[PDB]
């Protein structure tokens, strides 16, 4: 399940920093050139996005891929709190790598990217991308409660019709 | 004065020839103060009482300590303290070699047994064993051998019968287990830091979790079982419980129960001849 | 968990969790069954086996290499991230330890392992 | 100092072998921390040991 | 930690050259086409940028990537001091390769790039890019001082309630 | 350091630090423990081991190849970048030295190594 | 069992199970039949035989070699892993016992063996 | 030790430990029991035996070959790595000593060996 | 040397060093001690021995085979690479010399050898 | 020092290593000052024995 993983990641991020980050919200899409203008940025802040999945080890599991987008404000060409940004990035990497969130198992840090270019810098925004990948198993199409239990197993041994029957009425349980 | 000037060393075995109430009370007080979890300096006392059967039975019934073992003898040509010294030496060596092997056939060198008419019968020996008095035996030759060594403990706190703390092997095994646990804890974990279970401490830090102590105790129990001291493992694992203290914040509380192994004492046989 | 599978494994020696690399092996102690054929197929035959734990440790860590090469009577705990735990008692360090480019390989071995918890 | 020597000086420099005969059969003073025992007993006259001292 | 590595690299660069370089400052982003116009270039000068990270050998470490941007001025089509530029590049490579800065271990020279194109040459700027990569280990989420020590270990052996108790009050330390 | 791991290693022979390539090996001298099974698993068994240091040296360096192939009684020092140091005394150059495309492989070996500093 | 074949064997002397190596032999006590031919083939002829048990024991074990070389009247039990058991009474240690590289060979022999259980 | 088995053995002559190769033999001095059969199996019969120690020594070592071939009244000590020790007194060098490719074989023999320590 | 062991051996006849193959044997001349047992073990007994040197020589070398098969009174010198030297005087070529695929076996023998140098 | 110990002249290595100290001179600038202490091995001189006969 993906909703449980997203909720667990958001809760872990919220409890890791608390009052340090202004907001922690999910994101639609990975990131676009117009996101710096269409989003309600409140630096510092952290955005979580689900960047699809991939082929898993079985047919009951897939390798999900997630990404964290920390947003920071630069003023007059300089970041507001450079040690703060570095500490936020390091703590985010160290608080998610190796832990299990919901059904997802063993988040793996793939790479960290520097996304500060003309588009983001001209708007006074410092952006870093931290990408993870885990193991999300697929659910089942049919629920257990729809079908009922297997309690009785009655077996009759074949014999000529006009003979004393031999049979066994077995209670599978109890 | 002598009991006050012993020192602070751990005397595992003590020889007391004076079999009188005023001295034995002080010895019992000191031994039970040492036996407690505070001092942790375990000690045992071996005595021998010489007299008639009735006097020995009365003394054994009177005393109800689990740290003193007395062996009764009647008509002994030699003084009692010689027997006490020899018995204590033999028992100390045997228990130091192995704390779980019973003392069933070990012989006392150089000790003359009493006369033929002064030796206790089977019923007398059985009654003495039921009365907290140890018994001996005479070899096929002129040798005197230990028969069974038991403590004076007979009665529960409320007054009922209690088979615990009866055999000297039980006390020896308990002392050895306590010493081994102390050594293992003080060696594997010289000085650590305590953290609650479920906390995320990660690699590198030298912190200890109740699960760590759980695993270490399980490993030590495996060593004990391989050494031939405890028998059942699954029950011990299911009865283990390690937790932190909610008041001290620096003290870890563990409650464990071992299953001390049994000893081969009685061999009952029935022969059905056909002739 | 409900659908959680094993992704990582943790190895702890005497309470110290080891900085292990990816791909840690574990062979339980038991009986290895062989195959018997003569003129036909008859059955299997047993052979004792010893527990093994394999991993890699980066160099320069808190635990020195001299400590690693001197483990004769230690307690090894193999735990999966899902919750499966195995305990190895009186284990020892086997094979040749080598520091190849900051990689130290451990072949921690024991004569019996039981699944605790 | 484990072995108590008699009539053999502790400051000898001649390189040789020193052999002594003594009738008493002493016991080696090897420490045995796990086998320490204590004995209580009376002492008669002409004793050279202070009472209540191990 | 990344701030310590950045400070150590900056200090090493400053002490390596001293008065030869006009300034040694950190940089936001790697390099853009508008950086030649929006930056306070004082050639010769050296800029340091953190170009993200990558997947490390463990889950407690990552492979950080850094870059040095030496800036030189060309006048009338010719560099002001070509031997000076070459010596600066060689000394920068030889003073960082193999050394350890802060928690980072063994900086490795990946490649050296020539970034002199129309955009930089038309502004009279000579730019070279020296890229390194090291081993930066992640910090721990929980500090030692928050939790307290393990001093006492009290064990009670199970027995019937109305029997003399057997227990051991062990002081772990001392 | 506080979190520093081993990234590079330095090898010094008679005080001259060797121009070593990446991936330098080091096998401490000690006891190699084997595995013993009969009807069950019984324990381990020891076997002596010799210290080994392996690296590669570029050709045409300050130290000639004739000097390399003539090392019978030398002092070899293996030091990690973090600070761990091992000393090999009365070492010698083992195996076949070859100059393969400017690469010279050294198999410097000694009968005992102790961790100094 | 249903299809279980013998893979290992256990040898116990006076109740102490021996640390035996792989490939333990066992020759039952009975009659050895020979072959008789003159001008034609006539039949067989008997000859008494003695029970033998052969195995190997690692050195340095709980049971000393002096104890092994002093077995004159002992009880030897040969049990297969499937469940077949043979008992040898009043057995003795035959041939020359040698400690060759930690290997001690036992040639425990008896004059009669019966299959108990 | 607790689970330690014999992996190597040390041989010391007059206090000098010998540079011994792998696979050193040791035959204790005692009684060799034979097998007696007539019409049935009757029992065993004894025969005296002499202690033997066998090993190999590399050539060119501290101890010369002339010293080896001149040992008539020496003290030989056979000790296993686990701790088992046997003492041979008034021993002698038997058989033909040969230097085959740097290998010298010793057949040190004595008339009685007792297990000390 | 300090730790040098014997790896190769040189054999020189009348000053000409022989082109010897690997694995050259050498048996010193002395007394071979046997074993004496009756009802018990009593001691040893001596028997004279003759010095032997064995090696292999490639065919077609400077020294012809006719010269080899005609050595009755020669001087043979056996020297190890470490420095141990033995001298055989008035030696002779024993056994059957054969040229098997370019290999000639020499069984140079003498009645007494002393260790010079 | 390892060579000396193997040759049979000095006994203790850890103490020698802990007492070693190598430093430069602050005045000569071309002289290296080292202060070392070896533990010369002992010799077997006196063999004291005591015999306790039983007769």
């Amino acid at each position: 399940m993906l909703e449980e993983t997203e909720a667990a990641l958001l809760a872990r991020v919220r409890e890791l920093f608390g009052a340090t980050l202004r907001q922690v919200e999910p994101l639609t899409g990975t990131w676009t050139n117009e996101d710096v203008h269409r989003l309600f940025l409140a630096p510092p802040s952290v955005f979580l996005a689900w960047m699809g999945c991939g082929e898993g080890r079985t047919r009951r599991e897939v390798e999900s891929r997630w990404a964290f987008f920390v947003v920071a404000e630069l003023l007059n060409g300089e970041p507001v709190n450079r040690p703060g940004i570095y500490q936020i990035v390091e703590r985010l990497i160290a608080g998610v790598n190796g832990q299990t969130f919901g059904p997802t198992t063993g988040m793996r840090l793939t790479q960290v990217r520097n996304l500060c270019d003309d588009n983001r810098i001209n708007a006074g925004v410092v952006l870093y991308g931290v990408l993870f990948s885990g193991t999300t198993p697929l659910p089942s199409v049919v629920d257990l409660d729809s079908l009922d239990d297997y309690e009785r197993h009655w077996q009759t041994w074949k014999f000529p019709d006009e003979t004393p029957e031999f049979a066994a009425h077995i209670n599978v349980n109890q | 004065a002598s009991i006050a000037g012993m020192g602070d060393l751990q005397y595992k075995y003590i020889v007391m020839p004076y079999t009188d109430e005023p001295n034995l009370n002080l010895l019992r007080t000191e031994l039970q103060e040492r036996w407690g979890p505070v001092n942790q300096a375990d000690g045992f006392a071996v005595t021998v009482l010489s007299g008639t059967y009735g006097d020995i039975s009365t003394f054994g019934v009177s005393r109800n300590d689990h740290l003193i073992s007395c062996m009764g003898i009647a008509g002994a040509p030699e003084p009692s303290y010689l027997y006490a010294a020899t018995l204590c030496a033999v028992a100390s060596q045997a228990l130091s070699i192995d704390p779980a092997r019973p003392l069933q056939t070990l012989t006392l060198p150089g000790r003359m047994p009493p006369a033929v008419g002064d030796r206790f019968t089977w019923s007398e020996r059985n009654a003495l064993l039921f009365d907290g008095i140890s018994t001996f035996n005479v070899n096929d030759g002129g040798e005197m051998q230990i028969e069974r060594m038991i403590t004076m403990y007979r009665t529960n706190k409320y007054g009922d019968s209690d088979p615990s703390y009866l055999n000297v092997n039980t006390i020896a095994t308990l002392s050895y287990l306590r010493y081994s646990l102390r050594t293992r804890i003080t060696q594997k974990f010289p000085n650590y830091k305590l953290a609650s279970d479920g906390t995320r401490f990660a690699t590198g830090q030298a912190v200890v979790t109740p699960s760590v102590i759980k695993t270490e105790l399980l490993a030590l129990f495996e060593e004990w079982e391989n050494a031939g001291l405890v028998e059942d493992f699954d029950t011990f694992k299911e009865e283990l419980y390690v937790a932190r203290n909610k008041d001290d914040k620096d003290r870890l509380d563990v409650l464990c129960g071992p299953n001390l192994i049994n000893q081969f004492r009685i061999f009952a046989a029935q022969v059905q001849f056909i002739l | 968990a409900g659908n959680q599978r094993q992704g990582v494994a943790f190895i702890r020696v005497n309470g110290m969790e080891l900085e292990s690399m990816e791909g840690a092996s574990f062979t339980p102690s038991g009986i290895t069954r062989e195959e018997v054929t003569g003129s036909r197929v008859y059955g299997w035959k047993g052979k004792p086996r010893a527990a093994k734990v394999e991993c890699k440790i980066p160099g320069g860590g808190p635990i020195g290499l001299d400590e690693i090469i001197d483990w004769e009577n230690i307690t090894v705990e193999f735990q999966a991230d899902t919750g499966e735990t195995w305990m190895l008692a009186n284990a020892w360090q086997a094979d040749e330890p080598k520091n190849d480019g900051g990689e130290i390989s451990l072949v921690l071995m024991a004569k019996q392992s039981k699944r605790i918890a | 100092s484990d072995i108590s020597f008699n009539a053999i000086p502790s400051d000898v420099r001649v390189p040789l072998t020193y052999i002594e005969f003594d009738n008493s059969n002493a016991v080696s003073g090897t420490p045995a921390p796990r086998q320490r025992v204590l004995m209580f007993g009376q002492s008669g006259s002409k004793a050279s040991a202070a009472p209540n001292v191990p």
